[PDB]
């Protein structure tokens, strides 16, 4: 049990369009990197891969990860898909 | 992923997005104005439509950004409790008022009201005395009434701007024709003499900067 | 009548003119129901009228 | 005024008047928008400004959930002496038959 | 005529998460049995509890699996 | 006979396809039908409907041309359509 | 759904829906009138087709919605209504009259009669009496015969409307050309001068208001 | 049979705009759905409901109906937007 | 062998419009299907039919035939629609 | 789910009852012979039911997935 | 075949393997004709404009 | 009808009378449950029945799966 | 067939014949063991045929689409 | 006839001209059937006429 939280993380005002990207990109890449790591070290630990109460947690974590990355991919593709049609047309 | 019917609604909206931009945003106007500039200068293929539309799309984002930001924080960031049909309906509707107000700022009332009555379809053929050209309002028209009135207003505004832009270049070439007829040289077409003059006139005016600035200033 | 009245979208298309006396509304309502081709009901709180 | 909120709450473990005491100690109670219901039962209606409604609904739901850890049914033991009869069951071995009195 | 909307207990479930009685009781029954593996009265109890725990855990896993396939199939329907 | 409706739909689309070759050139010449006016998704939908409205044979029996070289036939029909477009 | 074939038919219909809108709805007419206006002003690429089709589809919604809603509640309706093959086929057929009445109300009687007779002569043989229903109650004609008559009728009337709108701009053009010849500036391309006069004329008329009003009032009293 | 309600009268179309009818339809669907998901989840946790053969035969039907309902809506909406793409992009 | 009937000269001197041919096909199929589903369910409910080998061996064939029929109708319909799309679609 | 507009539990109680009789005197051969039959029939009933409900789910899903 | 032999042979695996060939081949033939006619008309329009 | 019923029937026209014999032997045995002569016959008939019904059902299952594969490859 | 029109034996026959022989005496191990392998070989043949027909049609559909 | 009459769409395309009595309708109806090529049935509630 060793835990830390970073609290003063984000600015809520209206801000230039360039930086909303950097801040979204960075926060997302960080979240996915740590999520993936915790998944793998839940499988490598023998006390967690063999307990039926723990496996049920790992199942949810894996599924949530799958869905989150599927959705960020889909919406980004439709985002650039709009621009390319307005410009080509 | 929250409620999945909200997920379906989000993906649907995301698919229709380019037509909404193409018909309910000032992109409509900027796209037309820049092409008319090219026609008034009489150029047939340069700058590319790829370039002119890229510029118009960029500029319109500055104008629309303040609204999308507010809608985002209102819907997605705030957690809220709601429990029934009426509470949800009201909650959802209230989020759109930031956009609704923009449309009503740039749309023409008697046409919006006509479309409202047309979609109630009530008692129809209601007379001009059913209206009295009132001035100050707390009405909240439908968005399906507001979108086409907006489109049809923006187009007319663009045509009006295009009227003024043609005039100086029209003068520039009738002068050239008259001088060539003052000489004997009536066999020669003005166009090859007239084009460079128009290009210098336009750069001396720096028309691109005055246009972009003034187009933005209308929405501030 | 002392009751709120709800009129169907279809029946609201009909028109009328003249000078009328609402002396006994239940009776007048019954009269005009047949002349105009309406049907009506009363649940105890409001009067609903249909084509 | 058009922003008024209203909600129905149902509690299983806590009485309406018990919740009132919580609000009063908190210094959150507001006599313009008091709770409406049966002091003895666990169901009530509340309406008011957004902040007040949300706080009430959350607080009450948490009170009710935490009271799933409390227990009421403490057992008690009574010791009762019989004055007129023997406590135990008896068996009478009749020379012909065994018979039992519980 | 249309069926009623129902009404939504939005807050309750997500913070109703907490240590289940059922696992606690399974581990307690096992610890009682292991002290005297030959008592029929304890064996009869543990058979029943272990069985119920098996059923519960399977039903839950299959349900989580079904609910997440629907969401993956929606997203794959729009991309 | 179970598959008969399936085949009957395919006979329909083969007849419409061979009719398009003769109807579309007319839509090219006339001043109220050319693509300066009628364009996009309506255009094919309307041409096909007209061709089916005028095809001469019952639509539910096998097309007679299955045994013939397709190109000479398509060119023949397009030439006929060009002649009609001129006369109209 | 309570029945599987009822589901298959619904997915097929939902797969063919766009062509039905493209060929059997006023969209076919609005789309033409706006392109005619753009031709009249002598423009090439602006407004874009995507903008004009956008407004054309929105305006078509106000006109078609009531019968689509009517058909929807008619087929949802939960009250017991059919028992057997003849009652089901009649129930389905009866559900389409809300839309047959629409096609018939705007199709040209002469075209409807032509496409009907030419089907009778396919099925029953050309010797069957040519009907000449000159005074007519057209006996619920088949929708495959009725639909192309509507399509050509709307094309006709849209072209007709588009013609009227040219005549002012035609005047403008011939006038400008005459005054330039009166000055002898034979080498001046008129289009440069006449384009802005057309634009300001249309703006002074307020064309889009008048036009979008009248186009809708033609479909409802 | 424990607690039930139904909505008897639907408001006249003559007073409601075209977009209100949409908001009102959407909201009702989104709520009936969240309520069904919650109901199933709660059935899976009551130990009486999760271990009785009678009750499981019900849960299996409830989950099959939820699955078919959401697959239906998600298919027809995709066809619906595909029509608009076909007409405008083309 | 029970209640057999056949139509004769179906197309010999009258021909249906396609508009009607589709409608008759749809109706004749949809009702047969709904009756087969009810027959199956009833053969499952009756305690005397789900416990006799002779009756179970009959029910297995009914379920197999229903499943094959509905799959074939669905596949052919989808394939036939595809061809009309490839015809109309610009 | 009903097809809109179309015109057109005892075994559980029986097993419960037999169980209650048996539980009172587990050594009676007649109560044992009866319970064996009731329990066997109930078992077969529940299995046949749940298999059929799955077969219908999978046909509806295959139909949708064919057009999806 | 109209009321001769029998209908509904959805089920015998030997005839059901003969139907697969026909059901595929006729769909391909019809699909091909649709393209050839468009090509032909397009060639005529190409020449007449140019 | 159908081919899978044809396969099912090809068994029932194969075992002419077994379906009757089994019930008849059962009635006799039930009349005198303790006669070894009766018992010995019933054991045989019952076994022959159990086997017939299992072979029939597994064969129908296999031909069903062959057809369900082909109807998918129609697509 | 008895018929040729002028202008060995296959697994389809052998299966029908072995089923026909088996059904006369469903409890003989020689016949059962002779039938298992014919029904297996017929299942494999009838799958492999359909899968390759499907591959050749998807090739031709892709060609036509590529030249659209 | 004293009974409602239903005429099929196909039969409704024929035309007739002249001056008729209808004195004995059941006889007249039969005679006309064979001249025009019609067939007809009577269930007891309505008369159905077909080509
Ligand atoms: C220019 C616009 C093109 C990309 C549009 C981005 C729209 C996606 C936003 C979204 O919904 O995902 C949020 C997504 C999730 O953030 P969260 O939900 O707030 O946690 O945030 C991101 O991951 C942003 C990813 C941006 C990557 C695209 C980079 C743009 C093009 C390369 C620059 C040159
Ligand atoms: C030009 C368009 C021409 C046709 C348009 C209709 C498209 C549907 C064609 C589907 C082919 C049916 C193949 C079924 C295969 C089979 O054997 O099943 C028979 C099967 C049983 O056969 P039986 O032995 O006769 O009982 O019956 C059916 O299930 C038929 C399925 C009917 C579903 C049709 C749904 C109609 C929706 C389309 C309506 C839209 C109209 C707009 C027109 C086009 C846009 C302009
Ligand atoms: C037909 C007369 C054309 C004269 C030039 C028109 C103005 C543009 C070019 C000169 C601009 C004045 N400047 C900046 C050089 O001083």
């Amino acid at each position: 049990i060793g835990q830390a939280v970073n609290i003063r993380s984000m600015e809520t005002d209206i801000v230039s369009l360039d930086d909303r990207l950097l801040q979204a990109f960075s926060g997302s890449a960080i979240a996915t990197a740590v999520d993936k790591q915790t998944i793998t070290n839940r499988i490598e630990d023998p006390n967690l891969v063999t307990d039926p109460k723990e496996l049920a947690i790992s199942q949810e974590m894996i599924s949530d990860y799958n869905l989150y990355v599927s959705m960020v991919s889909t919406l980004t593709r439709k985002g650039v898909g709009a621009v390319e049609t307005l410009l080509r047309s | 992923m929250g409620n999945d019917i909200s997920l379906i609604a989000l993906l649907a909206f995301s698919t229709l997005l380019p037509f909404i931009i193409a018909s309910g945003t000032c992109f409509v106007k900027f796209s037309i104005v820049f092409v008319m500039v090219r026609n008034a200068l009489g150029l047939q293929q340069i700058p590319s439509n790829m370039t002119l539309n890229g510029v118009a799309l960029l500029l319109s984002m500055f104008v629309m950004w303040p609204i999308m930001h507010d809608a985002y924080v209102y819907f997605e960031d705030e957690d809220v409790t709601f429990n029934d049909i009426s509470s949800l309906s009201k909650h959802v509707d209230e989020g759109l008022d930031g956009y609704r107000d923009y449309l009503i700022k740039y749309s023409d009332r008697e046409l919006v009201q006509f479309f409202e009555n047309a979609q109630l379809k009530r008692q129809y053929g209601e007379e001009t005395e059913t209206v009295k050209r009132d001035k100050d309002e707390i009405e909240k028209p439908s968005i399906f009434a507001l979108l086409p009135a907006y489109a049809l207003s923006e187009i007319k505004s663009a045509f009006k701007i295009g009227f003024y832009l043609y005039l100086p270049f029209v003068v520039v070439d009738l002068v050239v024709s008259s001088v060539l007829l003052a000489l004997g040289m009536m066999m020669m077409s003005p166009v090859t003499i007239s084009t460079p003059i128009k290009l210098v006139l336009f750069v001396a005016l720096d028309g691109w900067t005055l246009l972009s600035k003034g187009l933005i200033l209308q929405y501030m | 009548l002392k009751e709120p009245v709800i009129v169907s979208k279809m029946a609201a298309r009909k028109k009328i003119t003249g000078n009328f006396e609402f002396h006994d509304p239940n009776a007048l309502l019954e009269k005009l129901s047949l002349q105009l081709g309406l049907i009506w009901y009363f649940d105890g709180q409001a009067i609903y009228i249909y084509d | 005024a058009s922003e008024m909120r209203n909600a129905v709450v149902s509690l299983r473990n806590v009485s309406l008047n018990e919740f009132n005491n919580f609000l009063k100690r908190s210094g959150l109670y507001n006599k313009n928008y008091p709770l409406r219901g049966d002091n003895r039962k666990g169901t009530f209606y509340v309406s008011g400004p957004p902040v007040y409604v949300d706080m009430v609904v959350n607080a009450a739901t948490m009170m009710d959930k935490q009271n799933d850890g409390i227990e009421l049914g403490r057992q008690k033991i009574g010791v009762m002496r019989l004055n007129n009869t023997f406590v135990g069951d008896r068996t009478y071995n009749l020379r012909d038959q065994k018979m039992v009195i519980p | 005529a249309t069926p009623w909307s129902g009404y939504l207990d939005d807050v309750s479930a997500k913070f109703d998460t907490g240590v289940d009685n059922l696992q606690t009781q399974v581990t307690e029954a096992l610890d009682k049995l292991a002290a005297k593996p030959s008592d029929p009265a304890l064996l009869a109890a543990y058979q029943s509890k272990l069985s119920e725990y098996n059923l519960y855990r399977n039903a839950q896993s299959n349900t989580v699996k079904v609910f997440k396939d629907i969401d993956a199939a929606i997203i794959q329907n729009f991309r | 006979m179970f598959y008969a409706l399936y085949f009957e739909i395919h006979h329909l689309v083969a007849s419409a396809a061979l009719g398009f070759a003769r109807v579309a050139p007319i839509f090219f010449f006339l001043p109220f039908l050319n693509s300066g006016v009628l364009s996009g998704a309506p255009r094919n939908a309307i041409i096909i409907l007209v061709a089916l409205g005028v095809w001469p044979h019952a639509l539910n029996e096998a097309p007679p041309f299955l045994s013939v070289a397709m190109i000479p036939l398509v060119l023949q029909e397009a030439a006929v359509g060009v002649m009609l477009g001129c006369l109209l």
